[PDB]
């Protein structure tokens, strides 16, 4: 699967909360963590728009 | 150094440059680093700016190597350095740009005057060569004016502006009646 910034139905972190980067002078150099917990995110639609 | 000017209205183009001709990571950001308009990948990230409005690129080109950065509807404080950064160098474009004015707005009659107004982006030192439909070579800086105003005027006026090795042309249109 694929997302942005935030996933989903995918992996989670195995012990806690950690950084991904290198100097701070100007700084692109993405950061990423992974975040040692789960988290809910569900999308329900069943009918209720019929009118397109 | 390579500079680009403007015309407070008009667009402008910016070049990056990229030997593997790949598509490879570059990032448009001004003096300062400021993030402006950057390759992630095959993304770009409009940066966080006064040009999070603005600012974009042809986006086909970058699978050439060749990044572009356009400055739309510039205004007289889109004017400053950029710079890209493609692998292990920083091409610095420097957009100075401007706009021109004259004070007489719907109303004008012969023998009357009228005066210039260009409104500089700061740091500037240009030199205003001006024309007319009758030859009237005004020749000077930033405020030109002439006492003698008339129906034979009448058209728009070919002004221009020496910002540091370049110039752009410009209306002064003139109506009567």
């Amino acid at each position: 699967v694929v997302s942005t910034q935030l996933l989903l139905n995918g992996s989670l972190a195995e012990g806690e909360i950690i950084i991904r980067s290198e100097n701070l002078t100007n700084n692109v150099k993405t950061i990423l963590v992974h975040l040692n917990q789960s988290v809910e995110i569900v999308c329900t639609r069943p009918n209720n728009n019929t009118r397109k | 150094k390579k500079v680009v000017l403007g015309k407070k209205g008009d667009t402008v183009e910016l070049t990056c440059t990229a030997s593997q001709k790949k598509s490879i990571q570059f990032h448009w950001k001004n003096s300062n680093q400021i993030k402006i308009l950057g390759n992630q990948g095959s993304f770009l990230t409009k940066g966080p700016s006064k040009l999070n409005d603005r600012a974009d690129s042809r986006r086909s080109l970058w699978d050439q190597g060749n990044f572009p950065l356009i400055i739309k509807n510039l205004k007289i404080e889109d004017s400053d350095t950029y710079i890209c950064e493609v692998e292990d160098q920083k091409e610095e474009v420097q957009l100075l740009v401007f706009g021109l004015t004259a004070n007489s707005d719907t109303h004008l009659l012969q023998g009357q005057s009228l005066t210039l107004t260009l409104e500089s982006p700061p740091g500037s030192s240009p030199s205003v060569q001006c024309r007319s439909p009758r030859g009237k070579n005004i020749q000077g800086g930033k405020t030109l004016s002439v006492s003698q105003l008339e129906l034979q005027d009448s058209g728009t006026w070919t002004c221009t502006v020496l910002q540091n090795q370049k110039k752009v042309e410009f209306k002064i249109d003139i109506v009567v009646l």
